[PDB]
């Protein structure tokens, strides 16, 4: 789900991508039809400016956080860095070392809140690379008359299954995470040229690459699945199965 | 739901096709009313905008109208892949699926 | 006359917006005069109100001293 | 009734800075230097807009029709224009 | 009339007439993965839709205020597509511009969509303007023309179609009434009819016919020059 939403109806997916050049905001909400010169009000009223600013960047950026406060209610952020804060704030007016000491914790905490209440970008280029090789959905799609009908992806909430994923029955990666990081989604795609429908569907995971301490790929497709529709025929192809995929890699268990 | 017309206020009315054969001859009478458009009766179901005298800017102002007689709200990562007749009624058949099947309008 | 001079100075501002309204009224590229003029207005206002109303009261409490320390040494 | 608007008074600013009195002059100054360095700056744009779009057009190339242009060929043509045409229409068009 | 001559005009110290990636110290440097750790950068790969979406919401939004006028509605799209097509025709290659053309125009395309918004952007009182000024002269012709009246347009395009025959009737000799020779017989009219609205015509002398009117002459009592002195 996108968690930064305005009252702007076009390209919902792309509201937090795009930055605008503009010095303010319009004045009125991108129109849907050809409106009438009383249907808007000339000369916004005062302070439109600033109230603008309010419900279209501030308020869809609190939304964000409403709407993933799942996400932050770890004990490292819930009761270790407040109380880091309040050991040395008790001592801010004996030297300035206190006062920082105090303060980094919470720009840490903000720094992680800030992290994990953005909406999961997956490398789009890397998906598209993909089906695109595959002969089965070529025979259907192609860029250049392929067309998006809906979105969803977001963060699956709390532990999974302790068979499937044992790797977060961990004491101390719980300690610092109480979601998985794992995100799951679907894309549904039409073709204007075959008049064909699929919905391509996809759980993603982080998984270390190459190095020893930093992540490869936040969001590794370790499972794939196309169900193909057209004017009478029902394919459903799969490019990555996660059978096969957790043999090969495991997740990577985020810390901080 | 009205608009101007000439300088007079006019009810805008909003139409349903709901049928293959009815869209077909929706597109092409919408082609057909823009003034860029050339060969206007060579114009048919398998006919390339750009041999029309269309280009990727008159594909949004044929797009805007789309939204303006059916009340669709399409998105910019559609429009550029409209540039033939049959696009516009595969698109707007899967419009049509979608809200059948998911009871709601696609992302805009 | 410094009370009456600063408020026809203030007054002067006021035709200046008025004089040029549409222009700080629909032109977004003055939306920060449009929003701010009061708010500077206010305190200019309150700086030439202020002067004053602090001069009366001293004025006052001087002519009200002066009558009853008179008395006092009659 | 705060505090606060007690930054209104100058009759006795001279009891703890009286720093305001001296450093608005400078603001003023700095606002007329600005005034003429900024305003000399985006008015004089208008000569080098000028002489292009009157001394830049060559055979070479072609010359695209403005926003402008559009809408006086358009919609600012005067009578003159419309008999002219007109009348090269019926006598070749028409009449031959 | 006159033609620049130094020859060395359009050299730049990045080539011939080169606007589009001026020659500078801090030019454009590859990056490695291996090597890199961090990078801050804006570019993205988004300006496509949003030239799309511009164009869309510019067209949209300046229709409210053209009250259903369809002749002003393509009027308006062809103004519009001129300036969303400049970087397809211009001299300056702007797929080699510095640090990306797309994302440049598209910011710029942005600023000007803003003002559109407010509906004050100089395109947008300047179409007003010029197309008040027309409708009021078609009116003119209409509330004239429904009374039986004869329009000035009408007056000429009779009076040129007459003069053709009275020059082609003498024209025995070739019969080639180029183009050339219709101009110049309606320009010599357009000219005594220009002259003619500052002077109108009283008499059979015709427009702008009377020597007496430039005689000398002095200021109405009632209007004298206010802006300097007479004397
Ligand atoms: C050598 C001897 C030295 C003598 C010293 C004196 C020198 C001369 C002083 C001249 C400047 C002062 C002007 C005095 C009036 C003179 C008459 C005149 O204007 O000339 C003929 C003038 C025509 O000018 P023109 O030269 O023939 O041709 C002009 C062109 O056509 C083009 O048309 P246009 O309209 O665009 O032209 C505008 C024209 C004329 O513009 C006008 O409309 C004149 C009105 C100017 C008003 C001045 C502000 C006063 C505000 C109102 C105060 C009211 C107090 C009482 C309230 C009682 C009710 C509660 O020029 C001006 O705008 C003059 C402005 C002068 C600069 C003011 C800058 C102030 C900031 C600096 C402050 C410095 C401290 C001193 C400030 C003192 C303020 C009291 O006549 C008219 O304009 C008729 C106006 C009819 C309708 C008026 C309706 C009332 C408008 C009031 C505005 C309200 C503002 C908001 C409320 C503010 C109050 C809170
Ligand atoms: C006991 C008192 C509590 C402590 C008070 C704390 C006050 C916090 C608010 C003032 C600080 C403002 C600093 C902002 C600096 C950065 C600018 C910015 O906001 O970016 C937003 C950005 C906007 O997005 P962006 O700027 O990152 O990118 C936008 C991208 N485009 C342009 C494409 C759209 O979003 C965020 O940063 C996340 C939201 C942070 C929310 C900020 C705190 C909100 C607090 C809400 C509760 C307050 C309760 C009090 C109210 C009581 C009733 C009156
Ligand atoms: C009484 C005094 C002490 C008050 C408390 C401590 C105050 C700390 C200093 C406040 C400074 C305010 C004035 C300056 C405004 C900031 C300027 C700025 O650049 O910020 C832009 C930043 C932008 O950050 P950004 O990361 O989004 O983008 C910037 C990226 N770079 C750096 C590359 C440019 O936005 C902020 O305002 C963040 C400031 C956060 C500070 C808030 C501290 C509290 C943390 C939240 C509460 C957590 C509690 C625990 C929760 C547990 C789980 C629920
Ligand atoms: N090779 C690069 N060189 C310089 N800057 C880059 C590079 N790649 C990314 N950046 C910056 O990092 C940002 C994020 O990159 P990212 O690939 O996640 O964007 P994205 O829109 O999510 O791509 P996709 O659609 O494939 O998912 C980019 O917007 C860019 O500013
Ligand atoms: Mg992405």
């Amino acid at each position: 789900q996108m968690g930064f939403s305005s009252d702007n109806p076009y390209n919902k997916r792309w509201e937090y991508k795009w930055k605008h050049s503009y010095y303010t905001y319009p004045r009125d909400y991108e129109h849907t039809e050809v409106r009438k010169p009383q249907d808007s009000k000339d000369v916004p009223p005062i302070y439109f400016a600033y109230y603008k600013d309010f419900v279209d960047r501030w308020l869809p950026g609190m939304n964000m956080w409403w709407q993933r406060r799942h996400r932050i209610f770890d004990k490292f952020n819930v009761y270790f860095l407040p109380g880091m804060s309040l050991f040395f704030y008790q001592f801010a007016d004996l030297a300035l070392g206190f006062k920082i000491m105090a303060a980094f914790p919470l720009f840490l905490a903000y720094t992680r809140i800030r992290d994990k209440t953005l909406d999961p970008d997956f490398k789009e280029t890397y998906l598209r690379d993909m089906i695109y090789q595959n002969p089965e959905i070529t025979k259907y799609f192609n860029e250049e008359t392929i067309h998006v009908l809906d979105y969803e992806f977001e963060y699956l909430p709390g532990y999974l299954c302790p068979e499937k994923f044992p790797e977060y029955q961990n004491k101390t990666w719980q300690f610092f995470n109480t979601d998985t990081a794992q995100a799951e989604g679907f894309f549904k795609f039409g073709d204007v040229e075959s008049g064909a429908t699929m919905t391509l569907k996809f759980k993603t995971m982080p998984i270390p690459g190459k190095f020893r301490y930093q992540v490869g790929e936040p969001f590794y497709f370790y499972d794939l699945r196309a169900e193909i529709k057209c004017d009478g025929v029902y394919k459903e192809v799969v490019l990555v199965d996660e059978k096969e995929s957790l043999k090969k890699i495991r997740p990577f268990l985020f810390l901080i | 739901l009205t608009q101007y017309v000439e300088g007079q206020i006019v009810n805008r009315n909003q139409l349903t096709l709901k049928k293959q054969e009815d869209i077909e001859q929706y597109v092409l009478k919408l082609v057909r009313g823009y003034f860029r458009t050339t060969n206007k009766q060579g114009l048919n179901i398998n006919s390339v905008l750009q041999d029309h005298g269309l280009d990727e800017f008159d594909s949004i102002e044929l797009a805007m109208q789309v939204e303006e007689d059916l009340g669709y709200v399409i998105s910019a990562e559609t429009i550029p892949v409209l540039n033939k007749v049959k696009h516009f009624v595969n698109y707007i058949n899967h419009v049509e699926q979608f809200k059948a099947e998911n009871g709601k309008a696609p992302i805009a | 006359a410094t009370a009456l001079y600063k408020s026809s100075a203030l007054a002067g501002n006021l035709f200046l917006y008025a004089y040029n309204y549409n222009n700080f009224t629909a032109n977004i590229r003055l939306r920060t005069m449009r929003y701010l003029f009061p708010v500077v207005s206010l305190a200019i206002f309150g700086n030439i109100y202020w002067d004053y109303r602090s001069q009366l009261v001293k004025v006052n409490l001087f002519d009200e001293y002066i009558q009853a320390r008179a008395q006092e040494l009659v | 009734i705060l505090d606060y608007l007690f930054l209104l008074d100058l009759n006795d600013d001279l009891t703890r800075k009286a720093v305001f009195e001296q450093v608005i002059i400078f603001i003023f100054i700095y606002c007329t230097m600005n005034f003429l360095a900024w305003s000399t700056v985006v008015e004089l744009i208008w000569p080098t807009h000028f002489f292009n779009r009157r001394h830049s057009s060559s055979q070479e190339f072609i010359r695209f029709r403005t926003y402008t242009e559009v809408l006086l060929k358009i919609s600012a043509y005067n009578d003159f224009f419309y008999v002219l045409n007109n009348y090269y229409y019926n006598q070749k068009l028409i009449l031959k | 009339g006159y033609k620049i001559r130094n020859k060395s005009i359009f050299w730049t110290r990045a080539g011939w007439k080169n606007n589009w990636h001026p020659k500078n110290f801090n030019a454009p440097r590859p990056s490695y993965g291996e090597f890199t750790m961090g990078i801050r950068c804006r570019n993205d790969h988004h300006s496509f839709l949003r030239y799309v979406q511009t164009y869309r919401n510019m067209s949209r939004h300046c229709k409210q205020y053209f009250l259903g006028d369809k002749q002003l509605e393509e009027t308006f799209i062809l103004g519009l597509r001129s300036l969303f097509l400049v970087p397809y025709d211009s001299q300056c290659l702007t797929d080699q511009i510095k640090h990306g053309g797309e994302r440049r125009f598209v910011d710029q395309l942005d600023r000007d969509f803003e003002l559109i918004s407010y509906n004050t952007h100089p395109y947008q009182l300047f179409t007003y303007t010029v197309r008040n000024e027309h409708l009021a002269w078609k009116n003119e012709q209409y509330e004239k023309i429904q009374k039986g009246e004869k329009t000035f347009e009408q007056e000429l395009l009779d009076y040129l179609d007459e003069q053709v025959l009275a020059e082609k009737a003498k024209l025995r000799d070739g019969q080639n009434f180029s183009i050339e020779r219709m101009t110049e017989i309606a320009l010599h009219v357009f000219r005594k009819a220009r002259a003619g609205k500052v002077r109108p015509a009283q008499d059979v002398r015709g427009p702008d016919g009377n020597v007496n009117d430039f005689l000398e002459q002095r200021r109405p009592f009632e209007h004298p020059n206010p802006t300097g002195v007479t004397h």
